[PDB]
């Protein structure tokens, strides 16, 4: 069984030491995992770009484009919003941005 | 810290502490407390330790 | 005469900037706009816009 690739857009200077590990195609690190204070984080550890990464606790995001609460890859593949909801193929990096 | 000779200009003194402010990750609040602790700004999860 | 009309230009722009442009400072390299102190970060959503 074919497995689909899906492109995400991204500025051609990046930083190419990210991807030589695991790491994350929103560009900055997100998740439930990293808590401790309050309850409304969430938004503000995969949103908020006033503060910094949570991984690379030296830059906001790596790309600008597919990180931000309204950016375009936020807006494409973002399971909220709902753009491609009528597609019947599977876009795999659904589970990064939801 | 505090304690050391101040600046002659107020405004440069602003100026230099809000471009060291840029570019780095714990600085002193904006609301600047006098009788404070000058606690950096706290932030959401941390990753590695 | 396109004269006076860069003079009233001039004398207008004279005291119509009282700061820096965000879109003037292309010095910065990618570091520093990628840095969570950039105010110009919030605005750069979407490739062709």
């Amino acid at each position: 069984q074919a497995s689909v690739c899906e492109f995400v857009a991204m500025p051609v200077s990046t930083d190419l030491q990210y991807f030589r590990t695991a790491c994350n195609p929103r560009g900055r690190a997100s998740g439930m995992l990293y808590m401790g204070d309050r309850d409304a984080d969430i938004e503000a550890i995969m949103f908020d770009h006033t503060q910094s990464d949570v991984a690379y606790t030296d830059r906001a995001t790596l790309n600008p484009w597919a990180s931000q609460k309204h950016s375009y890859g936020d807006r494409l593949y973002n399971g909220t919003y709902n753009l491609t909801g009528a597609s019947p193929i599977y876009s795999p990096c659904f589970k990064f941005f939801t | 810290s505090r304690g050391g000779v101040p600046m002659l200009h107020d405004n440069v003194t602003e100026s230099l502490r809000r471009i060291t402010a840029s570019g780095g990750r714990l600085n002193p609040t904006e609301p600047l407390p006098i009788f404070g602790g000058l606690r950096p700004a706290t932030s959401a999860g941390i990753a590695r330790g | 005469t396109l004269d006076v009309q860069m003079g009233r230009f001039m004398e207008t722009w004279a005291d119509m900037m009282p700061h820096h442009p965000h879109w003037v400072n292309e010095h910065l390299t990618i570091l520093q706009f990628i840095a969570p102190s950039n105010p110009r970060l919030r605005f750069e959503l979407n490739p062709a816009f």
